[PDB]
DNA sequence: ATCGATGTATATATCTGACACGTGCCTGGAGACTAGGGAGTAATCCCCTTGGCGGTTAAAACGCGGGGGACAGCGCGTACGTGCGTTTAAGCGGTGCTAGAGCTGTCTACGACCAATTGAGCGGCCTCGGCACCGGGATTCTG
DNA sequence: CAGAATCCCGGTGCCGAGGCCGCTCAATTGGTCGTAGACAGCTCTAGCACCGCTTAAACGCACGTACGCGCTGTCCCCCGCGTTTTAACCGCCAAGGGGATTACTCCCTAGTCTCCAGGCACGTGTCAGATATATACATCGAT
């Protein structure tokens, strides 16, 4: 059978996530997320429906911006597939 | 209540560089956050720039060199042309 | 809870994917889940305050936009 | 007209109460200022003034020095986890860098 | 003509916590401008809640607010227990 | 052209304080470059605010502003 | 005879610069360099005796703090010798 | 199988000049009285908040055949370090000049505060045409 | 280079943007007069320049050993594809806590006027500090 070769998907992939626009994190195990989080500072709190997408955008723009830093300090050292080091020393020069 | 916001003059203005195309709700909420946030650095630097030299009213003056100050150089060479345009009619008038 | 499980594995893919990441090495998903949990702990904790201060019960999406605008980012489209 | 007393000492502070008073109402912060915004503040200030003189004098006495100079103060800065989440960004003259040198560097 | 910085009471301090040493004039410079950056912060910090709230008087509730925010977990629960401690013995004496 | 005056060994000596065990013989024409950037973005500033107050001598308290709006406060000069 | 292994004098350099607190350049050409610069924006300028010493204090924390950040990007390369294109790196990375 | 030479450290001797106490004095701070509107409080309307059940495939899961990216190793050549030598202009001490920053005094143009008016804008409703979802096809590009 | 994945076009079809009337309350014209912003006239400090002797630092050159780099082996682990499992997901239905408002009403503050004592300069003196001396011994190296 027809069989594409590795990486070939993963090119096609990160053109149509680029070109693409919406949001990639299901919607309900962010909210409860959310809720959990807020539980250890104060209880019983209420949660606008808006606010839950707010966070998730937050979260996906950042989470991609650190994705792209890492990935030019993966080739620098040769190599190609990122690695927790590479991650480390982002999240360090930056200052975080 | 009612609730204020720039739509109105974001339309006329994209009225006068495309008439024939439109804009999407989500377009008209971003440029009226936009322009706040442009608002407030302005209006922020030009009142620090009045204390540092004992003066209690702000002017024009103020505004150039803020502008000068915040925006880069091509922006800045255009928008203190369009604002010396705009006082001087103003004036004239 | 087991809610940080919620955070599955191909939505790490997609994420990376967007990135222009094209391999991924099989270790980077327990970091990145510890990553994400400072900082939403960091938004919330100044969401939290700042709805507090207004005795309200009910977090809105303008107390948000405060924190994101504190730590230095700003978010155009929900108000403000 | 009875004898007056500076609110300094009714407070039990070192601060100028009335300094930081015509500070906010000059700085055109809001048009009112209510009574306990600048007692609260000068003790807040006090506070974290007395903390870093502390630090630094001890620092003093490792060096068998008696009168506190920069140096000591970046000393004392840059190791306190917590001064130095506050003043991260601050430069200070004539501090210079703490010592330091990667593992790797060192002689095999 | 008359100057003003905070030398006097940073001697004063110093006498309390270490009646013994002595501190330069270029260590009193730094201790000098420190004062007035934090001051300036939390000023700043206030004077936004308050107007976010739409209110026109600053309060202790927006003082410990902005400590809160500003300062890290450890130093706010001290600072805002001796505060408060102040504020006590002032409204009741 | 007094670029030249930054010599090569002050730049070594920068490196050590910095921990730069061995240094490669390309930086002195890159760290120039940057350093040239850095003052020129301060100096820009400076002059501005000297300007501003139609003062001709420019002032520590210039340089000070200049510095802080690029979220780099100085401590120490009043 | 006598002489030192490659390196040693460097380590006794780092252990001797990292504890004094001396200016390291050369006031006059320094001096001589601002000058020169400020004169593309306007003539006859005067600079306070204290000016040229922030600027010049300014200048060597900030190329100290770039040499740290570009030690750290150059060891995680598994090298030890600086290069350009660690500065280039360390500035895109920091985002300058 | 081991010993010592350079450099940092340290200790004793010496004078310099910065830190600390003083007096005189001037204008910021605290004492006393007042008027008003920002704020605190209760009652109400009603929306949009939390909670539940139906049911269908989108999305996730676990296996797995396997090849390509990763590191650990060897061989080596020329780029950088430590040191010696020559000389450069960096360093410092002093005399002079005056550009130009900071203070005193007079003065009148500009702005904030009031009375009164009215249409630019905000709100709810109508409506019709641009995007959306579908389906069928040629084409691109790849293993 | 066979063929799987892609773009594109014609069709059916639906609710978002664009237009409208009601009507109010934010903005404007006209008016006043208090103090801030404008200038010249003047004081005296310090930035700029040159003189000169000395030399701390710099430019330059030799050479040798230590690092950066290219090819290699080979393997073990992320990828691409298949079948089974699940809870997200739209949608319809309840009902009430909280949010937004009017209205009352009171006490906390900004303002004017007084006056004194806190702290801001000019005067100084002595003892905390740095410079100049010799020597101990650790490390890194050679033997």
């Amino acid at each position: 059978p027809h069989r594409y070769r590795p990486g070939t998907v993963a090119l096609r992939e990160i053109r149509r996530y680029q070109k693409s626009t919406e949001l990639l994190i299901r919607k309900l195990p962010f909210q409860r997320l959310v809720r959990e989080i807020a539980q250890d500072f104060k209880t019983d709190l209420r949660f606008q429906s808006s606010a839950v997408m707010a966070l998730q955008e937050a979260c996906e723009a950042y989470l991609v911006g650190l994705f792209e830093d890492t990935n030019l300090c993966a080739i620098h050292a040769k190599r190609v597939t990122i690695m927790p080091k590479d991650i480390q020393l982002a999240r360090r020069i930056r200052g975080e | 209540s009612r609730k204020e916001s720039y739509s109105i003059y974001v339309y006329k203005v994209l009225k006068q560089v495309h008439p024939d195309t439109g804009i999407s709700s989500k377009a008209m909420g971003i440029m009226n956050s936009f322009v706040n946030d442009i608002f407030e650095r302005i209006a922020g630097e030009a009142s620090r720039l009045a204390h540092y030299n004992k003066r209690s009213t702000i002017t024009s003056r103020e505004i150039q060199t803020a502008v000068r100050l915040l925006l880069p150089g091509e922006l800045a060479k255009h928008a203190v042309s369009e604002g010396t345009k705009a006082v001087t009619k103003y004036t004239s008038a | 809870r087991d809610n940080i499980q919620g955070i599955t594995k191909p939505a790490i893919r997609r994420l990376a994917r967007r990135g222009g990441v094209k391999r991924i090495s099989g270790l980077i998903y327990e970091e990145t889940r510890g990553v994400l949990k400072v900082f939403l702990e960091n938004v919330i904790r100044d969401a939290v305050t700042y709805t507090e201060h207004a005795k309200r019960k009910t977090v809105t999406a303008m107390d948000v936009v405060y924190a994101l605008k504190r730590q230095g980012r700003t978010l155009y489209g929900f108000g403000g | 007209r009875a004898k007056a007393k500076s609110r300094s000492s009714r407070a039990g502070l070192q601060f100028p109460v009335g300094r930081v008073h015509r500070l906010l109402r000059k700085g055109h912060y809001a048009e009112r200022v209510g009574a306990g915004a600048p007692v609260y503040l000068a003790a807040v200030l006090e506070y974290l003034t007395a903390e870093i003189l502390e630090l630094a004098g001890n620092a003093a006495r490792d060096n068998k020095k008696t009168r506190i100079i920069p140096r000591h103060l970046q000393l004392a800065i840059r190791n306190d986890e917590e001064l130095n989440k506050l003043l991260g960004g601050v430069t200070i003259a004539q501090g210079g860098v703490l010592p330091n040198i990667q593992a790797v560097l060192l002689p095999k």
